[PDB]
């Protein structure tokens, strides 16, 4: 049967084996993630999603703990606010300064969640990393300097779309996601990694410099280029 | 009471210093290899009482009671394989016992290994050694092929009827590969990038089998223990830390060596005697390293009177860790060897994860620019917190290990880092 | 430029429930398509089945 | 601070200061301000629209 | 410090998936002896030892090596590229007839490896991740190897050459380019980790077979 | 007499003595289990 957690002392009815990220989900809150995609495998290495259980000394990735019987989330707490702003902090320490140059603009994850969960204020005072970008097709433009190395790009290539041309070479702050070679990630699948990369670090050539999110109006159709009708 | 002044006679690694054959002959002429048999037939819960009993503790960093990770071990079979996985990347900068266990008690290590695949239930015994190592792994190859020809490892072990076999995978150069579950993963032919708990490698290890990962040191003393009792091995040390520990005595001291003692014994009295102590003597001492690269460092006042044993280094503001003994007297750069340790986990990170990943090589910088003083006085506090902002933040415990140094550093010499900055204030105002 | 004729091309309004917007709409006479929410299944997700021992959901890479 | 006739600049080196980031078109007020952007020949963030109606502009 | 060595790789003559590679028939037969080391449908487990083989084989690790070891155990070649680049031991250009790796941590910078180094670099005449112009040697900094009660250290094709000073590692790198094989070890007196004043522990005898053995067994 | 350093059979290894030595006790080892699949991709 259902277990019974708490989150913010708020009694919820869970499966067993559901994830704290799920619970909070389920009560009404959405744990901020870079790495987690419901679609994709579990990750858990951004660390963007550690929130406090109330007695646990630990903070614990919500999107990879399954949680347990009389399990009380604390989602909003200090220990959940700092460590969101450490790993924000983290982030953006490495992260470069494209913002008017970058198409994701405007529609951005690492932007949205630092004005929502991270601090206004960088205490970064050494010189940034630079990572040589690599070419992948004429479908997507890739600036790797901008990536924040969250593996989505390599699950949903793998687990989707049955190629496993994509990857991290090498470690430490050096490591870059790639293909290691000259080699096209061309698939009939290969927008989605647009899509799910949360950085500017993939986007769209063909939509490239054209507009911004806030300018363009969108209509709900179907599509007719197939029949599946998506 | 006293604790130290181990003999000769209860010294668990005998063959050490390699004065000894270490070949199977050499082993059988010491106590190895007697009565395995018995051991096997006396069983899987026997065995874990026994270690139990003895109260031994995690030999290779974070002490973990052996005798409750075995038990977790002890699940009934479900249709999945069982391993052993033996520790033997010795990645710690300060640690050599594990290679000379390796290279003169190899049959120590394999009849360990038996010991421990028979409480465990495990059909075979992964021993991970790094690759650094390829003559002391040759040399446990060699043993392991004696053990086979004389039939104490394979079908019937021991002529006990039980199934054991012992295999050893060499990997490559990765500090970060020698952590538990990012060694399993580097034995299935990945990068190997630490694992998140749950799922517990003995419920989810190599392969996704039940498989459970101990010190090189923790299996090689299981059959000693088996063989005598385990209230002997209680009796030597304290109440809750007991047995025996080799320590790795290196830096600036006059004998630096690897030795075996009591696991309570001062570090003064250990310094004094099985290394000759500092080479300007105990009044040029400046601080100790007392567990490895990843333990924080402590002071003279501090290793004047204190017990190398885990909860006594732990009431101390440090740890016990893998017990390696790096000596700094008083004509060194402690900032500088700092800086170095954390240039040392910045290349060693896996960088999976991104408060370890960002967070070091920030630190990295941070102290490479500490060094020579360009800096400002604010930035110490400022590292501080980059440093708890790692620490418990992510996947592996080597980002708690890349900031305890840092903070030990900071709690103990930040006059020194701040005189530093002001001369090199008064250095650039001149110009 | 783009110039338009269409007064109520920029009037989006907001309803907190389908049948306040329905009733909204029916009062001020404009016909109206009624397109049901789509909310997300729940799924389950397990950060163990990367490992399994015997099953195709084992990852090659991390 | 005195505020006037509208002007886009360069830098020293001739090219153009823009970069297409509409943060203009964004915040003005009066909405007063129309770009459109696409790569240029060389695939610099260029515009090739850029209009200012001073008849609506609250400078 | 910066590493120097790119991960990523752009074709050259010397270096692409053109490049002729095979193992011998012996490396096959070990390669057959490793990979049933490893439970059935776990044949990727065996890429870290037959990558190892192969750049013991070739003396380095060449693209075409990599897609080779692909093609042998069925695995997708981006797999193997991400082990090869994350594991530094594997040498993805090519290296000199020995590969001098003097280890730089604390615990060996305590001692004074810096002689060690410097005494290295002019013996040969070339800076610290250069290779001499014969191709004979090549020179690197590592991390801790191990050895630290035995500091200083270097280590030269998987031999350990420990307590080593300036003169000591001179005349190994002269007998290395002589021809002849340097016996590795300490080179101060000692044979082993023991203290170099003399065995404080383990000087009596030792006990035999059942010596303490407990009463229940 | 134990003066005398006995782990000296080091100073002959040469490139596969690892791997031969690993050939060598293949034939001491026991049918490993098996998953079932070829391959996880299979
Ligand atoms: C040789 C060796 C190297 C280790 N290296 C690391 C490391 O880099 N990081 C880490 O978090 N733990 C490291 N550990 C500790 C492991 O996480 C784990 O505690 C150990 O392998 C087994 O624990 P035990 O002492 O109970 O046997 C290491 C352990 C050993 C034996
Ligand atoms: S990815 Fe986001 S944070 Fe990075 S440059 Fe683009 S808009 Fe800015
Ligand atoms: S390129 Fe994008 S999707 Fe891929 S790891 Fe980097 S941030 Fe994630
Ligand atoms: S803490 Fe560092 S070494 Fe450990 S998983 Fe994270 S990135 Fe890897
Ligand atoms: S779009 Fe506007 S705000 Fe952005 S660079 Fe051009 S003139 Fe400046
Ligand atoms: S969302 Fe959980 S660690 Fe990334
Ligand atoms: S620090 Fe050099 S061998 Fe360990
Ligand atoms: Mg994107």
């Amino acid at each position: 049967n259902l277990i019974e957690v708490f989150v913010d002392g708020q009694s919820v009815m869970v499966e067993p084996g559901t994830t704290v990220l799920q619970a909070c989900e389920k009560v009404g809150m959405q744990i901020p993630r870079f790495c987690y995609h419901e679609r994709l495998s579990v990750a858990g290495n951004c660390r963007m999603c550690l929130v406090e259980i109330e007695k646990a000394p630990k903070v614990v990735a919500a999107c990879a703990m399954p949680v347990m019987k009389g399990w009380n989330i604390l989602t909003n707490s200090e220990k959940s606010k700092k460590a969101r702003e450490g790993v924000m902090e983290f982030l953006l320490a490495n992260h470069p300064l494209d913002c008017p140059i970058c198409d994701q603009g405007g529609e951005c994850d690492l932007q949205d969640q630092s004005m929502m969960f991270g601090s206004d204020r960088s205490r970064f005072l050494e010189g940034k990393r630079a990572v040589e970008d690599k070419n992948i097709g004429p479908l997507v433009k890739t600036i790797m300097t901008r990536c924040i190395q969250c593996t989505r790009c390599i699950r949903f290539a793998s687990e989707i779309a049955g190629v496993d041309d994509l990857g991290t070479t090498g470690r430490g702050n050096d490591m870059q996601v790639g293909t290691y070679i000259e080699k096209m990630f061309m698939s009939e699948l290969s927008g989605n990694i647009i899509d799910i990369c949360p950085v500017g670090a993939l986007t769209s050539k063909p939509y490239a410099f054209t507009a911004r999110p806030w300018e363009t109006r969108k209509t709900e159709s179907i599509d007719v280029m197939d029949a599946v009708g998506s | 009471t006293s604790f130290g002044s181990l003999k000769d006679e209860d010294r668990i690694f005998t063959n050490l210093y390699g004065r000894h054959d270490w070949r199977l002959k050499g082993a059988q002429s010491r106590g190895d290899w007697y009565k395995t048999k018995e051991i096997l037939l006396k069983g899987p819960d026997w065995i874990l009482g026994e270690v139990k009993t003895s109260g031994l503790r995690g030999r290779g960093g974070a002490g973990f009671p052996t005798g409750l990770k075995w038990s977790f071990m002890n699940k009934p079979s479900d249709g999945r394989p069982k391993y052993l996985v033996v520790n033997a990347d010795e990645g710690e900068p300060g640690t050599c016992k594990d290679r000379e266990i390796i290279r003169h008690d190899p049959h120590k290590l394999v009849e360990g290994c038996l010991v421990g695949g028979r409480a465990m239930g495990a059909r075979a015994a992964y021993i991970y050694i790094r690759g650094e190592f390829y003559n002391e792994a040759s040399n446990l190859q060699v043993a392991i092929r004696e053990a086979y020809e004389a039939g104490l490892i394979g079908k019937n072990a021991c002529g006990s009827g039980y199934d054991f076999d012992v295999f050893v995978v060499r990997g490559a150069g990765a500090y970060i590969c020698g952590e538990e579950t990012a060694l399993i993963e580097s034995i299935e032919g990945k990068q190997g990038k630490p694992r998140l708990k749950p799922p517990f490698p003995a419920d989810v290890g190599v392969f996704g089998c039940p498989t459970t990962v101990a010190n090189v040191e923790t299996v090689a003393v299981s059959p000693t223990i088996c063989r005598r009792g385990g209230a002997w091995f209680a009796s030597f040390g304290r109440e809750r830390n007991s047995g025996t520990k080799l320590f790795n005595i290196s830096g600036h001291v006059n004998h630096p060596c690897t030795v075996e003692e009591e696991m309570s014994v001062p570090l003064k009295e250990l310094i004094e005697k099985h290394a000759g102590g500092v080479i300007g003597g105990w009044d040029n001492l400046l601080a100790v390293i007392p567990g490895g690269s990843s333990t924080p460092l402590i002071p003279k006042s501090v290793c004047e009177t204190v017990l190398m044993d885990f909860d006594a280094l732990v009431q101390a503001q440090t740890g016990l860790g893998t017990a390696a003994v790096i000596v700094m007297d008083r004509s060194t750069d402690i900032v500088k060897a700092i800086a170095r340790l954390i240039e040392f986990y910045k290349h060693e990170s896996c960088g999976q994860c991104t408060p370890c990943r960002e967070g070091v090589d920030w630190m990295n910088k941070v102290m490479a620019r500490f060094v020579k003083g360009d800096a400002r006085p604010a930035e110490i506090d400022s590292l501080w917190e980059i440093s708890k902002q790692i620490e418990g933040h992510t996947i592996c415990a080597l980002g708690d290990g890349a900031a305890w140094p840092v903070q030990g550093l900071i709690r103990h010499f930040r006059p020194e880092l701040e005189e530093r900055m002001q001369q090199f204030a008064l250095q650039h105002q001149a110009r | 430029w783009s110039s338009t004729a269409d007064p109520l091309s920029n009037l989006v309004l907001t309803f907190s429930t389908k049948e306040d917007a329905v009733a909204f709409a029916e009062k001020n006479g404009w016909s109206f398509d009624v397109e049901e929410r789509k909310v997300p299944k729940p799924k389950s997700k397990s950060y163990g089945a990367n490992f399994s021992w015997n099953k195709r959901t084992r990852v090659s890479t991390k | 601070r005195f505020r006037g006739e509208h002007a886009l600049r360069r830098y020293p080196s001739g090219e153009e200061r823009c970069i297409a980031c509409k943060l203009c078109e964004a915040v003005c007020p009066a909405q007063a301000i129309t770009i459109e952007a696409e790569p240029r020949a060389d695939g610099s963030r260029r515009t090739t629209r850029y209009d200012i109606d001073m008849t609506k502009c609250i400078y | 410090g910066a590493g120097g060595a790119l991960f990523v790789h752009r074709d050259t003559p010397e270096n692409n998936p053109d490049t002729p590679f095979d193992f011998t028939p012996e490396n096959y037969k070990r390669i057959e002896a490793i990979v049933k080391n490893y439970p059935e449908g776990h044949k990727a487990a065996a890429v870290l030892p037959v990558l190892d083989l192969a750049q013991r084989q070739n003396g380095w690790l060449p693209i075409s090596a990599m897609n080779k070891v692909a093609e042998i155990l069925q695995v997708p070649p981006m797999r193997v590229y991400e082990v090869a680049t994350f594991y530094t031991m594997y040498n993805r250009k090519p290296v000199g007839k020995y590969h001098i790796q003097v280890c730089t941590t604390t615990p060996c910078m305590l001692r004074n490896s810096d002689s060690i180094l410097e005494a290295i670099q002019k013996k040969l005449g070339i800076k610290v991740g250069e290779t001499t112009p014969d191709k004979l040697f090549t020179l690197i900094e590592v991390e801790c190897l191990g050895a630290c009660v035995n500091a200083p250290m270097v280590q030269i094709n998987d031999n350990y050459y420990e307590d080593l000073t300036p003169k000591d590692i001179e005349e190994i790198i002269d007998e290395l380019k002589a021809g002849k094989i340097p016996k590795p070890g300490p080179r101060s007196g000692r044979f082993s980790c023991e203290p170099a004043g003399g065995l404080t522990s383990l000087t009596e005898p030792p006990k035999g077979p059942g010596f303490g053995v407990q009463a229940g067994l | 007499d134990n003066s005398t350093y006995r782990n000296l059979q080091h100073h002959e290894y040469s490139t596969y003595t690892f791997l031969d030595l690993n050939v060598e006790l293949s034939k001491f080892r026991m049918p490993q289990p098996s998953s079932g699949r070829q391959s996880p991709r299979h």
